[PDB]
């Protein structure tokens, strides 16, 4: 099975900036007929993949001319001259030369902009959470960019890492900024035992972690 | 029946009967003439063709006279040589049973215009010419209707399934028994003494004969990858084991021709192959003392070669017997 | 040309499911049908292919034995059967039309979603969240409406009749222990929050549940 | 690439009465219909695309050509041709482990050469008699026959060396070093009267070629593995 | 390279009624389906007129000469190289020692292989007596010399297995084949004094057979090289 590798895994480029995805083959995918069968697919979120290029260079009927492909042997690349918001998505390689036919790793294309500071917040468990017999401590890290974000919980000075809930949101459109909603769940006996709950936020925009904590004893 | 090309050639009479409303008369007005023979090219006929034709003609081409009756009935029974395609299953060759079909139907008239009726369930065999190679187990026509992407209407057809069974005496005698006789000699190379200088001759002859027989079988069966004939599998496994026997014979001959001037016998080799293995194989070496050291060790190398031969004589007999029954017994049991 | 796939399916572990792909507007029997798996995480994996005209089929080694292809010529539909379903088989499956060495995968199915789990149709457990008592009040304050303990997906969390279309961050649902949980956050001025009324209109079509509960100030 | 080959057989349809100025051939669909196809059992249908072809420099030429891309099912020829060939080829190196006293080296190597030549001729009778390319199986067989001829020559030389005695031949010092001290150490032999010294020299010579043939016949999978 | 012609002309109308014009001298190949076995070097039609005893008038005709050249790779691989491999073993029987007991096996196998290949070729070429293929001549001469080698090998084997109890070595045999010929052949017998007369003479007979083998190893090498070069080299030069 020919292995197809795509680099970079991520390619942040601003609007109107030329983009270039590279794509490598474990072995030459040339064919006798004089053509090498490489295809490029774009899959926007929540949609089926759409064909863009086939046979390295040929453009599928109905795609903007800004797309262009080229390569040979085991080296192929896809170039987007002037990117646009509708170009956002994941681009996949596909070799149709040697059976079986395989897909590429994928290259998530995003748009870069001026870095935005995170907006950290912490909310203690609600009353109904206490009634149900649990704890829902939630930390909201909204509108932070780039993805250089880390979350660590130090409960009364002790770093807890087991049972950590990690959840991230894809890039937005109105502001094109990421967000994070990592939380942690605790039992009532394990919730009332401790006193201090803290949620740090490490980001490039602020090297020093942002502190947002509340004390159970109030 | 062409197994290699997967074609069946039959000589049949296509018996057809329909009604023409214009070819009617009252015999009382024509001197009590109740029927006449007219050329079939003067009248309308249905366009019944053989769908699965291969290397022949789709439609009837002889066009004999049609028997026309006073009430409009027309009987047309032309002959026809048909070369149809049928998939050939050679799993149990030469004990194989084939199932070759012939699909008949009108080409341009749908069910709403021409409909087919089974005159009789079974293909008529009263005037059949027995072949001496196949026997017709069953030959039944089945009425089918189905829709094609060509056309919006339903087209009926009658498919005849000729289940024919081969008589296996000829190929038994001419392929199976010679193969068994040649395979019987597979294990004799392990009883041949290494001093005879003929082990290689025997095993090589066996391998070449088996290869020739495999090619002969290949010249008969079709080149299909759906099934492997049991005879083909048996021959291939026999060739694999004969090649292994040739390798083992080369090794045994190398062992037999060793002397202190060229080889040194490891103490563990002496222990195993002169104490343990000979005892387990019920072969007892005489207790003899030879003054000469070179001759004594030269005789020990000869015995080690005998023991190795005896090990594989048992193993190959077991494998040959288990492999044979483990391949052919289940198919025989239904 | 159009490829129509069956609806979403939910099955218990160890069961088997049979997805279908119906093609219309072309010679169905003359085009290979490629089956592609896409786990929610990432990646496009090709399960295999079938040519409806004949019975020919191919399988990628990873899926050999797991998936079986069958085709019905009468009704232009192609079927894939997944055996011994497990958690990792939960993904979105696509069917595409392919002709090797020629016209590529230009048309795709809508994608069939398959989820493998033993849970039942649990309604939502929305827990509206209000700012903590020990928290400073700033010019801009972000609200929070948590939803958890619901199954199966999806749940359409929104505001009252699209009260706040912008500034909404609906985080992806995640499996805490066995049921899905999500979160949301909307930025609103502290001046209009006491006056303006907005409530998270949580929804659950699978359970036919429509419950909304706003957050009260602390 | 036989028997793992894929064939591209075309069907060109024209009107041999009317040219482009009189009729226009048009494709109803871009592929050939398989709605009532009977699978072959030896060949696999891969693609049957149709194309309408014009001639820019003729203006009176039109045709519709279908390409039948068919892929062979290789189990039958694998079992019946490739496994026997590999079995026979595996015997090409045994002649160098066979003792010269057995008096059967010639039988073995000649039999191997005969079998390989027969298989080559059968393969030739199967494929078309065209000179554009050689089957990889044919090339591998041919390489093996060249090797087996080399092995026959070497075995003749080794047999001649084996049956040498002081009464007929004298061992030059260069031999008494190269083949009795140096090379045996290289090949891990470790020799434990003179007539037997000649026998050992033969034993060393064919042990050396056993190594050479193993490397050549193990790197000979680089010429076989590339086929499938 | 073959030169196959095709003669065309009207059957019943003479030149005064129907006359043929060469549409184009060269045969058209624009829609030629390449075969993979032959190539058309030249295909030109020539207009001829000639009289037949049948009839008093002149009948024109256009004769096309198809000069076609065979692509030799297929038959090279399938016949030529195997024949060369079998021919390489023709002289090996003279280097085999007589104690190996396999000279006859080798030479007989070579003879039978060459004969089978000659028969295989005979099924391809036409049975015409005007020309003899060079491959056929080479094969026939190789079979003749291999038969001669079999005869010489039988004689040498008979010479090797002689002993004082059955044969007496003439003085001239000893002189020639133990002093003169071994010197000319650059083979030097070790000076060994064996006390046993019977075992010594048996060694003399064994050595005499080796000398006779070495004589014909040189002769057959010379003949094989000179014959091959003297048969194929001139044709390769123009
Ligand atoms: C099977 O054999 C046929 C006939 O040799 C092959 O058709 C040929 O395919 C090549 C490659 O696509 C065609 O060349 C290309 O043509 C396009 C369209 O005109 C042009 O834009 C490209 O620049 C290139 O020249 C060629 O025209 C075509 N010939 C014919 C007569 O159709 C076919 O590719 C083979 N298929 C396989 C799978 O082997
Ligand atoms: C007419 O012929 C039929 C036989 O074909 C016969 O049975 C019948 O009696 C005849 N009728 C008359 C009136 O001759
Ligand atoms: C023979 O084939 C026909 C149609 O393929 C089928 O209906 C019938 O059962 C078959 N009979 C046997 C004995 O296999
Ligand atoms: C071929 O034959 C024709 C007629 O005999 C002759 O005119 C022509 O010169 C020949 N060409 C060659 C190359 O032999
Ligand atoms: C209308 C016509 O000629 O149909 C031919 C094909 N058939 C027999 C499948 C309908
Ligand atoms: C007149 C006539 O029939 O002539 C036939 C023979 N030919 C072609 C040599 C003139
Ligand atoms: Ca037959």
């Amino acid at each position: 099975d020919v292995l197809m590798t795509q680099t970079p895994l991520s390619l942040p480029v601003s609007l109107g900036d030329q983009a270039s995805i590279s794509c490598r083959s474990s072995q030459s995918i040339v064919h006798s007929n004089g053509n090498t069968y490489l295809e490029w697919y774009l899959q926007k979120p929540g949609q089926s993949p759409k064909l863009l290029i086939y046979k390295v260079s040929n453009r599928f009927s109905g795609v903007p001319d800004r797309f262009s492909g080229s390569g040979s042997g085991t080296d192929f690349t896809l170039k987007i001259s002037r990117v646009e918001a509708e170009d956002l998505g994941v681009y996949y390689c596909f070799q149709g030369s040697h059976v079986p036919w395989t897909f590429g790793g994928g290259t998530k294309l995003e748009i870069k902009r001026a870095d935005a500071a995170p907006t950290v917040s912490i909310f203690p468990p609600s009353s109904e959470q206490l009634t149900s017999g649990g704890a829902s401590v939630v930390c909201f890290l909204n509108n932070f960019y780039p993805k250089d974000i880390n979350v660590k919980w130090k409960i009364d000075g002790s770093e807890r890492q087991n049972g950590v809930l990690n959840s991230w949101t894809d890039q937005d459109s109105k502001d094109s900024t990421y967000s994070m909603s990592s939380t942690l769940t605790l039992t009532k006996d394990e919730y009332e035992r401790h006193n201090s709950y803290t949620c740090e936020a490490t980001h490039k925009t602020s090297t020093s972690p942002i502190v947002k904590s509340f004390n159970r004893n109030e | 029946v062409d197994e290699k090309n997967q074609m069946m050639t039959t000589n049949v009479w296509v018996k057809q009967e329909w009604h023409d409303y214009k070819l009617r008369w009252d015999p009382a007005d024509y001197e009590n003439v109740t029927s006449i023979r007219i050329p079939s090219e003067l009248i309308w006929r249905p366009d019944i063709v053989l769908y699965n034709n291969a290397d022949g003609d789709f439609a009837v081409t002889h066009l004999t006279k049609a028997h026309l009756f006073h009430d409009g009935r027309v009987q047309w029974t032309p002959p026809a040589i048909y070369k149809s395609s049928c998939s050939i299953d050679v799993t149990f060759f030469p004990f194989d049973q084939q199932n070759c079909t012939m699909k008949f139907g009108s080409w341009t008239y749908d069910k709403a215009k021409i409909d087919l009726v089974n005159m009789h369930s079974r293909v008529d065999q009263l005037d059949f010419w027995e072949s001496g190679e196949w026997v017709i187990v069953d030959a039944v026509g089945t009425y089918n209707t189905r829709k094609y992407e060509c056309c919006a209407e339903i087209y009926p057809d009658i498919t005849y399934a000729f289940v024919i069974r081969r008589l296996p005496l000829f190929y038994t005698i001419n392929l199976i028994i010679p193969c068994l006789l040649i395979s019987c000699l597979t294990v004799l190379v392990f009883y041949l003494p290494s001093e005879c200088g003929e082990k290689i001759t025997l095993c090589i002859s066996v391998l070449l004969s088996l290869t020739v027989f495999l090619l002969l079988i290949t010249e008969i069966i079709p080149s299909t990858s759906l099934v492997i004939p049991l005879i083909g599998e048996y021959l291939l496994f026999t060739m694999i084991f004969v090649t292994l026997s040739i390798v083992i014979t080369v090794f045994v001959l190398n062992v037999h021709h060793r002397s202190p001037r060229t080889h040194t016998m490891p103490t563990w080799v002496r222990r195993v192959f002169l104490d343990i293995v000979p005892r387990l194989l019920l072969m007892k070496r005489p207790s003899v003392v030879d003054t000469d050291f070179e001759r004594s060790v030269k005789e020990d190398w000869k015995y080690v070669a005998m023991v190795i031969d005896r090990i594989f004589l048992w193993m190959f007999i077991i494998v040959c017997l288990l492999g044979t029954v483990g391949l052919f017994l289940p198919p025989w049991l239904a | 040309v159009q490829l129509q796939q069956s609806g979403a399916e939910v099955m218990k572990p160890g069961a088997s499911v049979k997805i279908s792909c119906k093609g219309t507007g072309y010679t169905f029997s003359s085009y290979w049908i490629e089956w592609v798996k896409q786990r929610p995480g990432h990646g496009l994996e090709r399960i295999g292919e079938i040519l409806p005209g004949s019975g020919s089929t191919n399988y990628n080694e990873k899926f050999r034995g797991k998936a079986t292809f069958t085709a019905d010529k009468s009704s232009k539909t192609a079927y894939m059967q997944l055996s011994s379903l497990t958690s990792e088989d939960s993904a979105v499956y696509y069917c595409a039309r392919y002709l090797p060495y020629y016209y590529a995968m230009d048309y795709w199915g809508q994608g069939t979603s398959v989820t493998v789990s033993s849970a039942k149709t649990t309604p939502p457990s929305v827990y509206p969240l209000a700012p903590g008592s020990a928290a400073q009040t700033n010019s801009m304050v972000t609200l929070g409406c948590l939803v958890k303990g619901y199954f199966p997906e999806p749940v359409t969390v929104t505001w009252n009749s699209g009260s706040l279309s912008s500034g909404v961050h609906t985080f992806p649902a995640v499996l805490q222990s066995d049921l899905y949980t999500l979160s949301s956050s909307v930025t609103v001025p502290s001046s209009t929050w006491p006056s303006e009324t907005v409530t998270c209109n949580v929804a659950h079509p699978a359970s036919s549940t429509k419950v909304d509960k706003k957050i009260v100030p602390r | 690439h036989f028997p793992f080959d894929q064939q591209n057989c075309t069907m060109k349809f024209r009107s041999w009465t009317y040219d482009r100025t009189e009729i226009d051939l048009v494709l109803k669909s871009e592929v050939a219909s398989l709605d009532d196809f009977t699978p072959s059992g030896e060949w696999d249908i891969v693609a049957l695309p149709g194309r309408r072809n014009e001639n820019p420099d003729d203006s009176t030429y039109v045709d519709i050509t279908y390409d039948f891309i068919i892929r062979r099912k290789p189990l039958f020829y694998t079992i019946n041709l490739i496994i026997p060939c590999v079995l026979i080829t595996s015997l090409a190196i045994l002649v160098f482990y066979l003792p010269s006293d057995c008096g059967e080296k010639m039988t073995l190597c000649i039999s191997v050469l005969l079998a390989l030549t027969v298989f080559l001729l059968l393969i030739s009778k199967i494929v078309p008699p065209t000179s554009l390319d050689v089957p990889l199986v044919g090339k591998y067989l041919m390489f093996t026959m060249v090797l087996v001829t080399f092995s026959i020559v070497t075995s003749v030389c080794v047999l001649n060396v084996h049956h040498r005695s002081p009464t007929t031949h004298t061992m030059a010092p260069w031999v008494k070093v190269v083949f009795l001290e140096k090379l045996p150490a290289l090949l891990f032999m470790q020799q434990p009267s003179v007539s037997e010294d000649w026998k050992y020299v033969a034993m060393v010579i064919d042990r050396l070629f056993l190594w050479i043939f193993v490397f050549v016949c193990v790197f000979g999978t680089i010429g076989m593995f590339l086929q499938p």
